[PDB]
């Protein structure tokens, strides 16, 4: 809600950076800190980053390279966590943010970092090669912004450069610029600490600050804490949130503690956002662990009434967590599976001989099926005999808790079909939407993706895809008694509120009652087949109930026959 | 002898201010030789001549049919006031006076609902439905039916009666025919309800949906 | 002046031999100073003096009451005749004679069933329960209850209405209090039925049950 | 019902031979033959035998033994197939039939056995040794009336005999007399036939029957025949019953034979009999096979969609046929077992140390969860801590395939209880009743046996125990509301057609609506309890309905809360 997530772009090359661009101003913008890693790539001079003014923390690892812009607006950040590090050992890269080719007065890439409000680190280390252009590197000794653990976590930084620098500003203690400015002088909170304070705003012990605190402090008190170590409770610098519970003096005896808090993002609360996950064990998370299965009550993990029950996984699961996507095999392993607890996602790769074996249109059609999945898509091909994708004639929700580059609910590009019939949406998860590079496509700007969403931050970026203005050639348009326009594509079977009666999925005027042979009833604004046994009537309607009682044309007292 | 009585307003014309009742009093069965008849409109014996009154219109007796228009704002009929048509002949030598107005008693919050036909009553042919009211005072009342914000005409209704109570009761029958406009919908199961005015009614008006 | 008319029999006791119906002609308004009065009973204008006339009793009016009850085998009745009330008096020079009888058409044979009271009917107090008749022909009829073979009284009903449909149609209101034995069958869903009686009913009679 | 059924009696000692006399005139009185073993033992002169005149056929062991009878009025009787035999062994056996102990005229025995009827056998031989007063034994050559199979099916036969014998009659061949009467005359079907025939009226070709006619015949044409070998087809002597279905010419496609027949008791007949089973195999029996279990459609048995479903097996089954009776062990086996698939009794050998474990009364109750048994039932002792047997809250129906001494659908006697409690049974299967020695039992009149059987053959033998006559003493009776008195205990539970309502298990007048706490609805004859959320109400009924919907007194839209 007032934070952003992470991401999983590692030096990643997105299309049309004019959504790269657009990609995160409905991440970042109204965001204050992030649940994972942060990655930066692919942004020239032109750049409207207002909206990275207010951030102040991270989870995992920071990330820019191949960027070439001439300044970023980053301050008021002060706290790195690394729980996921770049190469699984550095807490922030950098690398090539530069332009090895071609008026305009412009270096081509950025001279200064100026990030004077970082204050603390956690388990990560850094890099900074190859980024020529740049000045103020090995600068500010990093070591006094590491903790008294990860000394031995090195670093490495770059030495061939380009341009020359300029000293540090006079108004700071020694050479600490972040920038050539005042503005960008430094603070420390290792060496000049109170011997074993951990951090200070000065030497005095009344300066030093509390061991689970960092950043420093105004005071060494809770209150007066900057970065709180695992989280903000209500304001307080503690280390583990409240149990859930409490067990009673000697006895496996348990009873509920009120001021119990879930742990989750550094926030101790009374209960998990949407889109997240409750447990016992008391702690909102993204996946329901081991022997540990999901319900309802407002979703929950807890164990059921059987071992771990036997359904069916997804990608990057417990034993898909390091594949590309799908193939030839483990197709048929989603047969008639209501609810898949993964990811999955097409390439060519799949389409290809790939010797292994690729794969067929005709082995399909399973996805008539699922009703729910867990993670995220993202497609790359598809061949062109294959018009639509109506397999997915009955689907429900994404629900995406992981997702494609740590930013998708699902992905689509470089295909060339000509609409979509993904018509039993009403709701979606966490997650970005993303579309481009459909040459035939059309009916797309016929769907009110803002209803489906859940989560303020998503929205759409859509490119490269033949407009409404040229689609209605031929005469396209939303189906006619679609309410409102809201189609995904044609006959009526892709409505969603049509307010005129339907058959199991077509809406039309007539429920034929009494006027269609197959006689039938209505409920729900659904038409509905009537009894078998009750004889064809042409009075009025034949049947009254769906049972075989409840009718009235008779062919075992209240029956028919 | 001869005589003559007039008529009341319409329930469904008051109660609605747009509307406009009408005070009616009709005259009938004119002499072969000695027709000639005026009126004049009283207020409790106050004299207004304010009225509009038409032409003639014979009939199987041989005799003519005449009748005055009266206007009406609600309200003196709203809080209780009597009315008085004056008229007069040869044939008779008295004139007439005649103390037609609204009643007052224990008023009664019409207690109102919906219900549809028996599974048994579907037979083949003309299907009933119906709409009921009780509990409200006075008598003075009619309805009618509205069905997704359209009309219907092809209804009917009864009279009411009085009851242990101390209120009235009645219910309105709606013919509705095979292979029909009234039915069409019926089966489809759409919004039908009972339009309703009375007295008693909080604003003067409920309404009641009914489907299956 | 003063005038008079008569009464008819019950469709309760027609149709029904046991059962004894009565055309009975009552008398009211006596002068105060010339009520003397007598009667003579006529089929078609056929004088049979065969009636059992009963006493007088005074009224508010400062008057007095009278009438006389006549015998019935119903088949004259059923089959179609004429009765006339002759009576007299000094303050009128004029005797009296009313052609009163069964009437003739297309008769009808009572489309008949039950419904239940509305859910949001509910409320609480005194819930109504109910029973309909249609399609019937003439509007001679009244009906009543049974409960398990035992009868009902609290009830009421209405008289009946012309349509399109060239018939009658109307429904019989049942009270039945909190706290009752109107009610305590019906929560416990036992045999309610409507005792319907009508000339173009096969056997002149049908019924139908009720419950949950 | 035109025909009975065996038994399983092997020198059984019943009980109250008044009843033991009374056990067959309701068995086979208006039986033509028998499904099985016939089995005669203890029976004095006072006979009254009359319903014994018309058999005709056995399929099972005949028995007779320890009988004290001057005369047998068995004739007519031509066929033994000896499905079953004595000691596994003899078709028909004859042992102690006299008198060892103490005016009135009579030997105190059998004189003679009378049988001219008989003609031909089957599979098994016969004994005849310690039977004293008897004569014309050893007296027609057994072997003529065997098979050209079974010539070396031994015999053995008695010679110590008390009473002289007499000349057989003059009218007759050799020496071929059952009875001293030229109406106990022999003929014969072996020596005399026309060389291979099997069986003949005479020498002659002519006078020669069909191979598989069987005790000779008129003509050796079907109808003319007089044993059919393994069914009457309609009047007819086929070897087998035609097929069900066919396979067409070369194809694995079948398609029903309508001239076909179920295999069973034989008779080639078109449907299976009450009680009885239905095969796609093409055999009414009284066992649903391996890999073949049982549905409705009124019974049939055959694979379902999965292996041999795992349900709960009784005694008498696949690994239960040498047991004894219940113990200690294999109680707890019967755990919610909804439906029981064999047969179970009751001795004192489980009510004693058995040095194994005995039982106990409190580890029981699992029959308030049994709905039926496929076979059926016998008791013997019981404690007296124990005034009843309200444990069988609810059963449905015993539905008795198999049989105690192979006649019995239950057993009970030598118990000390009061009344009984079974109230739930509107039907019973094959087996016939029994009861006897229950002392301080009662309400036992009160039950219409008739009501729940489902074969005519059925009734009930009942004597020692406490009539009405005095089991009124305090004022015993059925229950108020039950009606017409068909009762099994007090208290209303024990009702079976109560006119009024009942509560779960009790009838009484009150489904009190609104003047009881936990409010109530209606629906068959039957209180049911109205819905929580519903608050309760005071004016009239406070439901509606028994779910949240259709209620009145709320506390989501038509919800209450």
């Amino acid at each position: 809600t007032q934070v952003c997530t992470g991401t999983d772009m590692k030096l990643r090359l997105p299309a049309s950076p004019e959504t790269h661009l657009d990609m995160l101003r409905h991440l970042y913008q109204g965001c204050q800190v992030v649940q994972g890693n942060l990655e930066l790539t692919y942004l020239p001079t032109n750049a409207s980053l207002s909206f990275l003014q207010d951030i102040q923390e991270v989870q995992g690892y920071v990330l820019i390279a191949h960027n070439q812009v001439r300044q970023v607006p980053l301050q008021r950040l002060r706290i790195v966590r690394g729980t996921q590090l770049f190469e699984d050992n550095y807490a922030l890269a950098v690398l090539d943010n530069g332009d090895p080719l071609n008026t305009g007065a412009s270096p081509g890439g950025l001279r200064e970092l100026q990030l004077r409000s970082l204050t603390e680190i956690l388990k990560g280390g850094v890099l900074i090669q190859r980024n020529p252009q740049l000045c103020y590197q090995d600068t500010i000794l990093w070591k006094d912004i590491f903790h008294k653990n990860n000394q031995l976590a090195l670093t490495l930084i770059d030495t061939n450069r380009s341009r020359a620098c300029h000293p540090c500003s006079p108004m700071c203690k020694g050479s600490r610029c972040w920038g050539e400015s005042s503005e960008d002088c430094q603070s420390l909170t290792r060496t000049v600490c109170a011997g074993g304070c951990a951090r200070c705003k000065g030497p005095l012990p009344t300066d030093c600050c509390h061991e689970q605190c960092a950043a420093g402090c105004t005071g060494p008190k809770h209150s007066d804490c900057l970065a709180c170590l695992h989280f903000n409770h209500s304001g307080i610098c503690e280390l583990h949130c409240p149990a859930l519970v409490t067990y009673n003096t000697d006895t496996f005896e348990s009873m509920p503690n009120p001021e119990g808090r879930y742990t989750f993002g550094a926030s101790c609360v009374t209960a998990c956002p949407y889109n997240y996950l409750s447990t016992d064990v008391g702690s909102c998370t993204l996946v329901c662990p081991l022997h540990n299965q999901e319900v309802t009550a407002t979703q929950r993990c807890e164990k059921c009434s059987k071992p771990c029950a036997r359904v069916c996984y997804g990608l990057g699961m417990e034993h898909l967590r390091e594949v590309r996507a799908v193939t030839s095999a483990n197709i048929q392993e989603f047969a008639g599976c209501k609810k898949i607890f993964g990811s999955l996602a097409f390439l060519p790769e799949s389409f290809d001989g790939d010797p292994t074996a690729p794969l067929q249109p005709e082995q399909l059609q399973v996805f008539e099926t699922l009703e729910e999945i867990t993670g995220y898509l993202y497609i790359s091909a598809w061949p062109d005999s294959l018009p639509d994708l109506s397999v997915f004639q009955n689907l429900q929700v994404i629900r995406g808790r992981i997702l494609h580059n740590g930013a998708y609910s699902l992905t689509l590009q470089g295909l060339g079909i000509s609409w979509l019939g993904l018509r039993s949406l009403r709701e979606l998860g966490s997650g970005l939407a993303l579309i481009h590079h459909n040459t035939h496509l059309c009916f797309v700007h016929t769907v009110p993706w803002d209803q489906l969403f859940r989560n303020p931050h998503q929205a759409l970026l859509h490119t490269a895809n033949r407009p409404e203005d040229e689609c209605v050639g031929e005469g396209l348009a939303c189906h006619q008694l679609c309410a409102r326009g809201h189609c995904w594509g044609p006959g009526p079977t892709q409505c969603v509120n049509c307010s005129q009666f339907l058959r199991g999925q077509e809406c039309v005027e007539e429920c034929r009652v009494l006027q269609g042979l197959p006689r039938e009833y209505v409920n729900a604004r659904h038409c509905l087949p009537c009894h078998p046994e009750c004889q064809p009537q042409n009075g009025s309607v034949t049947c009254f109930g769906p049972e075989a009682d409840q009718c009235v044309a008779c062919a075992d007292p209240p029956f028919c026959v | 002898g001869p005589s003559v009585f007039l008529f009341p307003p319409k329930p469904k014309d008051t109660l609605m201010i747009s509307r406009t009742p009408e005070v009616t009093c009709v005259v009938v069965d004119v002499s072969h030789e000695d027709p000639e008849v005026k009126f004049n409109w009283y207020v409790d014996g106050v004299e207004v001549h304010n009225a509009k009154t038409k032409p003639r219109e014979e009939q199987y007796n041989s005799t003519y049919r005449v009748v005055s228009v009266l206007t009406v704002l609600h309200q003196d009929w709203l809080n209780g006031k009597e009315y008085k048509c004056k008229v007069s002949n040869k044939a008779l030598p008295a004139p007439i006076e005649k103390t037609i107005s609204k009643a007052k008693g224990q008023p009664r919050e019409p207690q109102v609902y919906t219900l549809p036909p028996s599974r048994d009553e579907y037979l083949y042919g003309d299907v009933s439905l119906t709409c009921l009211v009780k509990g409200f005072y006075p008598s003075d009342i009619a309805v009618e039916w509205e069905s997704n914000g359209q009309p219907e005409n092809n209804y009917k209704t009864t009279p009411p009666v009085l009851d242990s109570d101390g209120s009235f009761f009645l219910y309105s029958k709606l013919t509705v025919p095979r292979h029909s406009a009234r039915m069409w919908r019926w089966a489809h199961g759409n919004v039908f309800s009972c339009s309703v005015m009375h007295e008693a009614l909080h604003n003067h008006y409920t309404q009641k949906s009914l489907s299956l």
